[PDB]
RNA sequence: CUUACCACUUUGUGAUUCAUGACUGGGGUGAAGUCGUAACAAGGUAACCGUAGGGGAACCUGCGGUUGGAUCA
RNA sequence: GGCCGCAAGGUUAAAACUCAAAUGAAUUGACGGGGGC
RNA sequence: CCCGCAGAAGAAGCACCGGCUAACUCCGUGCCAGCAGCCGCGGUAAUACGGAGGGUGCAAGCGUUAAUCGGAAUUACUGGGCGUAAAGCGCACGCAGGCGGUUUGUUAAGUCAGAUGUGAAAUCCCCGGGCUCAACCUGGGAACUGCAUCUGAUACUGGCAAGCUUGAGUCUCGUAGAGGGGGGUAGAAUUCCAGGUGUAGCGGUGAAAUGCGUAGAGAUCUGGAGGAAUACCGGUGGCGAAGGCGGCCCCCUGGACGAAGACUGACGCUCAGGUGCGAAAGCGUGGGGAGCAAACAGGAUUAGAUACCCUGGUAGUCCACGCCG
RNA sequence: UAGCUAGUAGGUGGGGUAACGGCUCACCUAGGCGACGAUCCCUAGCUGGUCUGAGAGGAUGACCAGCCACACUGGAACUGAGACACGGUCCAGACUCCUACGGGAGGCAGCAGUGGGGAAUAUUGCACAAUGGGCGCAAGCCUGAUGCAGCCAUGCCGCGUG
């Protein structure tokens, strides 16, 4: 059955891209808008909509800068399987901070810079490159 | 696999089986030859190996290679045997050190003498 | 040194990796062989060396180091192996058939067809005439006289019964003579009743199941006659095909065939159904044994079915 | 002087362990012996799996199964 | 050894010892009592 | 520690040199003697064995053995795999356990932040200092990645409460199906028995033989008895968790799928132990036994045929109930 | 190695301890522990640390430092602030030693040293000069701790053999 929607959002943004999609669409969720919020801010994706009230649906419009897909890589590393908490200071860097870490703090959903930037720590949601 | 499969029971790792039971991680021992005999090698080799069965002081009884050309061992000897192996030898994983309180060195051993127990030459 | 001054000596026995070597003084010894040797066999006149006999209380093993030319051999064409030699400098051999395990006017016509190629002396001997009933012996004589009239030494012995023995004993005085034939056909238990060895020791002895016996004697091994000379207990074999032998050496081992040489009006006679075949009406008018020529005809035909190999024997 | 606790010990026994061991079962390695050649090609009766019976030996046969089998408009 | 089985045996399951391989796929050739022209 | 005296005067060995791996030639030997960490060498020019010369490395040491970690991602947390190389239980249900859709509220257990206390000294590291240098000793710092307590943070996980319907399940209406269990029945065919006709062979093989037939076989017709299996349909078809399931009909019974609508409201997924089902062969008891057929009997072939082939043929194959797994 | 446990797990009361407590006893309750591995079996002193590793880990606990346990084997207590006491006591056992056969004596796992085992590991040394410790007002006495020396290429570092 559906354990993580999470991994399941992030897989779809990945065949999303491999396929050469225009746009995605999963079954919405609160915590799936706020990370929806992150890589729109970071111009990983271009925009993202909530439709909907009863069964709402988040619907994302990914990005090919050259074609190629934006969000080269993407995987989720605090699985229902195994959580994972970093303190503030050791915080991860994707490719060396070139890419993203999306990190969930006390303060809500924010990136590794915005996290280690305002000294807190969280559970590590997933690495997007 | 999974780590939940870990947790309940976790990675063991593989032991090493030592090539030289007898020594009982002892550098080298002291035995008693208790028959002095010629083998045969491999395929590859053809040849009539020197080999001694030896005795040892703890309990353990193996055979045990003779280095170089000759050798005065016969029964009832005290040798001192190292660890080792003989790849041609099927079974004998020790050699018995040349020069070692029963066994002499080889006769006019000139190079190597060290390792066969043959002392300098007075020159 | 580790190994005493070389002598000669005979081969007893061979066992694979080592042998066993008699020296002259008569003392036997379990002997390693140089890989330089490529053929040994019981009989085989060699030269060898001991080693120094202090090791356990016992001896240690000897080395053979070279072989003497053979004089003699007995030899058997193998498939995958080519011809191979059972037992060297020999003398005489003595077919070894039994009734109960097989009765193979056959395998005793390829043998005499191989010892007449080897210029070995043959003899036959059917054993276990025990089995057999006093009509039955009449039974069995009146076709192993087709040997003893061409000349053939043929006797019949009883193993268990140690019954008519003693020709065979005097036959057998002298010379050097394997004992040859199929498994279970009483080699070895014939053995045993004429060396009287020790109780001690006895050769191995299984008694046949159902249509063939088993293979006990897995070697071929000397041992020293009581009046005088040597016998060799060899194993049973099954097959004594002759494909190495040329198909014309078949019609001079048949030695009734000689009375009939040059006597064929075709001069390649094949003596089947060639016209003008002298051995054809010399069997239509019982001159010679209708059973030998048949076999004569089957094994040239088997050679034709075993020249399939391309391996050779020469 | 007595009573209680109690170490040692003695039996009746049970369990367990070590050393040795009469007498054996199979195994392994060497291999230049012996008997046949079991498998590899359709290996010359396709191999193999489970099971049962048989046989000096590799093996043979029955039952079901597989292709990890060739040939076959 | 345990458990199970009437039994055949099944299941769980070592170690001593021994070798430098064992193996999977694919390549070129050679061979087939394999086919085709 | 310093000064003085004499004299190069008192002081160099060990391993290796085929590749890995820096270093090569002669002689002896000739699958012997021997070497070897692994691959490996040696049978007449051996750079691999022994000796010599030459060279390479290290040096008052040098080698060998033992032992640990590494290389080894070769137990893979970092950081491995399972179609064929080792590896998916035969299949299913299912307790414990692991994990868990979506919204709101609360809690602060996990988690994070801050503070405090503590984490002996030595040892490790850094900046210095002292032994003529170094080893060594030593000052200060860093570190001791840990633990504990207190105060907060509330995004995520957990708990609590209230929900929601998208997961799961129920209902209504139908469809297809060798799904399962029980009981009847049918038509071919094999064999057997009895009888009718009637002659001399039948049967079998590559060829034969064994075998059956003059009491009449085989052939053909009629009647009967019994057992087992369901040509054609038939399929790259269907059904079942798997094993498996094939004439027709009746009785009992499981699952799947479809349309529309309502209903419940996370009731879910997986599952160590456990339970159940589970081809063929096999075992127990009792029936039944047509055909087939291990074992066995026989005839051929063959050295043999203990096999393949042929003639027979028992257990078994079928049924009931257990067992086997 | 799947069950183990009857002072067993609790309670009340008494006793006992420096101190809480089934620490002990009487009675009462019928619990307690265990698949988050009890019990049983084998092995083992623990840590700071040491070796290796980039790191995570792996191996390990020789020297030095902290803790624990033991002092021929088993048991018990006394004395004392502190012991159930290495060079104290009692008993029992084994062994060794003396004997007048009546009975007695002993404990190097302190420093040297001997035999034995082993491949293998050193002197039956000097001094309390220094630092510690015991006693003493002190002087001072004692200290095989300690400071030094001896032996060993066992290791590291340095130097020479021109
Ligand atoms: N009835 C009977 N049996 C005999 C007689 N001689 C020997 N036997 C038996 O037949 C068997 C023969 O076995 P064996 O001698 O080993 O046979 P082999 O012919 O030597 N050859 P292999 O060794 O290969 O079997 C034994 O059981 C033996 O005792 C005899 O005269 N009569
Ligand atoms: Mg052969
Ligand atoms: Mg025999
Ligand atoms: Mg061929
Ligand atoms: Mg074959
Ligand atoms: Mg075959
Ligand atoms: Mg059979
Ligand atoms: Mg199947
Ligand atoms: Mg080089
Ligand atoms: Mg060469
Ligand atoms: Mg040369
Ligand atoms: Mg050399
Ligand atoms: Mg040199
Ligand atoms: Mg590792
Ligand atoms: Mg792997
Ligand atoms: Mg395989
Ligand atoms: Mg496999
Ligand atoms: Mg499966
Ligand atoms: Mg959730
Ligand atoms: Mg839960
Ligand atoms: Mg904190
Ligand atoms: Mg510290
Ligand atoms: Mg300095
Ligand atoms: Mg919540
Ligand atoms: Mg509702
Ligand atoms: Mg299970
Ligand atoms: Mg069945
Ligand atoms: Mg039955
Ligand atoms: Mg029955
Ligand atoms: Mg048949
Ligand atoms: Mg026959
Ligand atoms: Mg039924
Ligand atoms: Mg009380
Ligand atoms: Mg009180
Ligand atoms: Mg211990
Ligand atoms: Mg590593
Ligand atoms: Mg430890
Ligand atoms: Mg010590
Ligand atoms: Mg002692
Ligand atoms: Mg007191
Ligand atoms: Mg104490
Ligand atoms: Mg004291
Ligand atoms: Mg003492
Ligand atoms: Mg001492
Ligand atoms: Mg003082
Ligand atoms: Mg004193
Ligand atoms: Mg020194
Ligand atoms: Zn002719």
């Amino acid at each position: 059955s559906m354990q993580d929607p999470i991994a399941d959002m992030l897989t779809r943004i990945r065949n999303g891209q491999a396929a050469n999609k225009a746009a995605v669409t999963m079954p919405s969720s609160k915590l799936k808008v706020a990370i929806a919020n992150v890589l729109k801010e970071e111009g990983f994706i271009e925009d993202f909509k909530v439709e909907g009230d009863t069964k709402p649906e988040l619907e994302l419009t990914l990005k090919y800068f050259q074609g190629k897909a934006v969000v080269e890589s993407i995987q989720r590393v605090s699985r229902p399987g195994l959580r994972i908490y970093k303190r503030k200071d050791e915080l991860p860097k994707v490719m060396a901070g070139l890419g993203i870490a999306v990190v969930s703090t006390s303060k809500g959903v924010m990136t590794d810079r915005a996290a280690r930037q305002a000294g807190l720590g969280g559970e590590i949601i997933c690495y997007v490159a | 696999a999974t780590v939940n499969q870990l947790v309940r029971k976790p990675r063991a790792r593989k032991v090493a089986k030592s090539n030289v039971p007898a020594l009982e991680a002892c550098p080298q021992k002291r035995g008693v030859c208790t028959r002095v005999y010629t083998t045969t090698p491999k395929k590859p080799n053809s040849a009539l190996r020197k080999v001694c069965r030896v005795r040892l002081t703890n309990g353990f009884e193996v055979t045990s290679y003779i280095g170089g050309e000759g050798h005065n061992l016969q029964e009832h000897s005290v040798i001192l045997i190292r660890g080792g192996r003989v790849k041609d030898l099927p079974g004998v994983r020790y050699h018995t050190v040349r020069g070692a309180l029963d066994c002499s060195g080889v006769k006019d051993r000139k190079q190597a003498r060290s390792k066969y127990g043959v002392k300098r030459p007075k020159a | 040194n580790l190994f005493g001054e070389p002598d000669e000596g005979i081969v007893i026995s061979r066992f694979g990796m080592h042998a066993d070597v008699e020296s002259a003084d008569g003392d036997v010894h379990r002997c390693n062989i140089r890989r330089t040797i490529r053929s040994l066999v019981t009989g085989d006149r060699v030269v060898w060396r001991p080693g120094k006999p202090a090791a356990e209380g016992v001896n240690v093993k000897g080395i053979v180091e070279a072989v003497h030319e053979r004089t003699s051999v007995l030899t058997r064409p193998d498939f995958y192996d080519g011809v191979k030699p059972i037992a060297a400098n020999i003398d005489q051999i003595v077919i070894v058939s039994a009734i109960l395990p097989e009765l193979s006017l056959n395998i005793i016509d390829r043998y005499l067809v191989a010892c007449e190629t080897l210029q070995i002396e043959p003899i036959i001997v059917l054993n276990k005439i025990d089995l057999l009933d006093d009509e039955g012996m009449a039974f069995v004589n009146e076709q192993m006289d087709i040997y003893r009239n061409i000349g053939y030494r043929v006797l019949m012995v009883s193993s268990h019964t140690q019954d008519g023995l003693k020709p065979l004993e005097e036959a057998l005085t002298g010379r050097i003579s394997i004992f040859a034939g199929q498994s279970g056909v009483g080699k070895s238990s014939l053995l045993n009743a004429l060396l009287g060895l020790q109780k001690e020791i006895l050769t191995n002895d299984i008694s046949d199941n159902s249509g063939l016996g088993q293979h006990t004697t897995t070697a071929a091994r000397l041992y020293h006659f009581p009046h005088g000379g040597d016998v060799i207990d060899s194993p049973g074999v099954r097959e004594f095909g002759l494909w190495h032998l040329e198909p014309e050496q078949i019609t001079q081992g048949f030695v009734e065939f000689h009375d009939y040489l040059g006597l064929c009006k075709y001069r390649d006679c094949k003596h089947d159904t060639d016209p003008g075949c002298a051995i054809r009406e010399a069997v239509e008018e019982g001159k010679i044994a209708e059973t030998r020529f048949e076999n004569y005809h089957r094994i040239l035909e088997s050679m034709a079915q075993v020249k399939t190999r391309k391996n050779f024997s020469d």
